[PDB]
């Protein structure tokens, strides 16, 4: 019930807008956006102190804020560019002799020029092993664009963080990415032939008249999944 | 040049503990906010503001004295979740309120496995033209792992999985093509893995 | 596990201090003994036997305590040349003597660079076909670099030269290769440079 | 006048004997010597608390030793085996209530079967730059197998540390190495025709009757240089 932003992630051609919208019913009255990325580090945007005001960060351009309640304040940006791509995260001081700053989930988005470089993932799911000495079983998502994607393990219908590891960071196979994930269960576990796994990747993408990818298809927002049942041997 | 921390980077194994310092400018100054971010938004850690101090909250300590710029942050028992970058954050004029993070300090804690038995096995899709994937596991964490060779091919970087049920947390790593000439073995030689490793055949 | 070392990795900006943990058996037992390991044979630095104790030699100190298992092994004014392993040794019976060295404490230090001008530039052989070597100088130490993107070019690491003259201490990296459609601006792309940097045309 | 073994570099084939000397005139008991490698760190292999008297150490086996005289303490190595590639290190305890113990300069040697896979370094000294702002000249080896070589600058006919950066580890080619150095000079340095400059790389490598390599030639211990004048640009 804190700070809450949206959307969790976008993608969009250069010169483009979009509109970024944080929301808190914390009855707070300082808000603040913040811009993210691996080599510059974390460093603040726009600001304001109550609502109504606002002022500039450390990187005012390319950006844009009108506040005019307390609870929310959003951001635009104007014309996009390929510099822009990168995480943002709305923040919250409340604050009264206080200064705690709490986040939203963040938000990531990406800039590309041609938008045909826009992927969905291929999905696999990979049922070993001889040598069983106790069974780790691995998913492959390969060749998606742009970056955004949640993987998952679904056994009989049911999530499970049980036995699961993910890459943190997707392989670049040359755009374009790839990630494997795996988890590990019990021998007689995997061995039950009533037992169903499910990968799971959702891939978020375009929404409406792009349009499309080169060749057809569209890369809109979808899941994609892959299949595995228990092995008797 | 408001915040500097230090180390820059530190690597521990699970466990012992970690004492991190934080530098910050002596005008004008308020509150040091300690922040955790490992993979999405920071957590709140801790607000010195004003204080002596003595202060500790969990398994982590926040005391901070002057001795004009130093924090303790302390830390027990390091646990295999804990691997994230630190933030000291800070808080000074004028015009209020602001933040200065630094460059942050990356921590990285290994997990502690008893009987390691290291090894290389070979997995088939569901349904499939017999694409397959190699998966190097079990072995000890300190064990690096090389990138992909002739880049045509594809190989991940250490990563643990664990079992809340049977204790066991587990390192591993794969490798993969579509090739039918790809092999395991011929596969991760790039690296070179302790004797203990397994090859079937 | 006779001796275990903490920590496994840390990497320091220039200056500051570091101190190393070292943990060993209480039976039987002697002198630790430390070393410091750089791309050649170990040197000796500290013989720690039946000592109290509070010890230093030079810039270090030795000091430890029981405590059942410890040692101090500060550190003060960390210099760009200290970067090396670090091993507490062991000693004990039966069997006199012998040492049992732990994995020992990788230890990294980046030099202090003020004013960055960091940048690319392309250079040519004496004679030659006109092959060319690209070069990434100038940067900070912080800034990482990709190994090769296809693997049939070549990129090194982060090095750093100094000129006791001219004070300057300054890092730089190269790539390179034969192809005339090799461009430097299109090499580096891999991982990205501060806007700092510069592209000659 | 510690510690001092020999030889620094040796390569060859398989199934195949050498012998490691190592000489102290310390006048000390007490003799050892240590195997290293990235992955298995440093363990004892023999050790030998006086002249006449040896013993085993961690890895005894693959090796044998024999003391005839306190000064110097060798081993030998019977059968080459490609697991006894390494960095060995031999040490002097001494002692009389002191544990000390001190390394030799340290030997390098590697096993490989053709022992055709050996090849020399081919050395080039590239001459920057445009945008010269203040002269950082790079050299690079290329294509040499074994990783036994010493790379060092020369300038006006006298090696210079000064400042001069080398790579710490040579890159793969896929056997075979490469490897990278570079100097920074002042700009008016640099812009002196009468400086000379010369990066040389010294490889060892085959002795006597290997016979050579595939299509001829040999790789025998050698010296590769390259060569550069100060320009007036
Ligand atoms: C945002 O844009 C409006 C007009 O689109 C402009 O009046 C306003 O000044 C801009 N914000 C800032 C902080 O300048
Ligand atoms: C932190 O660093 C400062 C100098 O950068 C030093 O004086 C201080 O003692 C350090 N703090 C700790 C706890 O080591
Ligand atoms: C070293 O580690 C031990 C436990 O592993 C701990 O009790 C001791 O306090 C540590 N020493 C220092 C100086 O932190
Ligand atoms: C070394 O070899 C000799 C014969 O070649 C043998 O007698 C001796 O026992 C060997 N060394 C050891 C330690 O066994
Ligand atoms: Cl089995
Ligand atoms: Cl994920
Ligand atoms: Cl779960
Ligand atoms: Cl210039
Ligand atoms: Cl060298
Ligand atoms: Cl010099």
């Amino acid at each position: 019930a804190g700070v809450t932003q949206t959307p969790k992630f976008r993608i969009l051609k250069i010169g483009q807008s979009m509109t970024l919208q944080c929301t808190q019913d914390m009855n707070h009255n300082y808000m603040y956006w913040y811009r993210q990325d691996p080599g510059m580090g974390l460093k603040l945007i726009y600001y304001s102190v109550g609502a109504g005001i606002t002022d500039k960060g450390e990187v005012p351009n390319g950006y844009n804020v009108s506040r005019s309640t307390t609870e929310d304040f959003p951001l635009r940006l104007e014309l996009a560019a390929p510099s822009q791509t990168s995480v943002y995260f709305c923040a919250s001081r409340h604050g009264l002799a206080s200064y705690e700053q709490y986040f939203g989930p963040g938000t990531r988005l990406t800039v590309t020029e041609d938008l045909k470089n826009v992927f969905p993932p291929e999905v696999a799911v990979f049922e070993p092993s001889e040598a069983e000495i106790s069974a780790t079983l691995v998913c492959l998502a390969t060749g998606f664009y742009p970056d955004h994607v949640e993987l998952s393990w679904w056994v009989n219908g049911k999530e499970v963080h049980s036995g699961v590891c993910t890459d943190p960071q997707p392989l670049k196979e040359q755009s374009r990415y790839a990630l494997s994930s795996r988890l590990r269960v019990s021998a007689t576990f995997w061995q039950n032939p009533r037992n169903h796994f499910r990968c799971q990747v959702q891939f978020y993408g375009l929404s409406e008249n792009d349009e499309w990818t080169q060749d057809r298809a569209k890369p809109v927002t979808q899941i994609v999944s892959a299949e595995a049942w228990g092995r008797a041997d | 040049p408001k915040v500097v921390q230090s180390p820059l980077s530190l690597v521990v194994h699970e466990g012992d503990t970690v004492t991190l310092n934080c530098s910050y400018e002596v005008t004008n100054f308020r509150s040091l906010l300690w922040y955790k971010q490992e993979k999405k938004a920071p957590t709140f850690l801790f607000m010195l503001t004003s204080s002596g101090i003595e202060k500790k909250s969990g398994r982590l300590s926040s005391i901070l004295d002057k001795k004009e710029l130093f924090s303790i942050l302390n830390i027990t028992a390091t646990q295999t979740g804990d691997s994230a970058v630190y933030l000291c954050a800070w808080a000074g004029g004028t015009s209020y309120g602001k933040l200065t993070f630094g460059q942050g300090t990356i921590l990285t804690v290994h997990p502690n496995i008893q009987k390691p038995d290291p090894a290389v096995y070979q997995l088939r899709d569901s349904k499939s033209s017999d694409k397959s994937v190699c998966l190097f596991t079990d072995f000890d964490s300190q064990t690096n792992v090389s990138q992909s060779k002739d880049s045509d091919v594809y190989i991940t970087d250490k990563c643990v999985l664990d079992m809340r049920s049977m204790d066991f947390k587990s390192n591993s790593a794969v490798a993969w093509s579509n090739k039918s000439d790809f092999a395991c073995a011929n596969a991760f030689n790039n690296s070179i893995i302790p004797e203990d490793t397994f090859f079937p055949s």
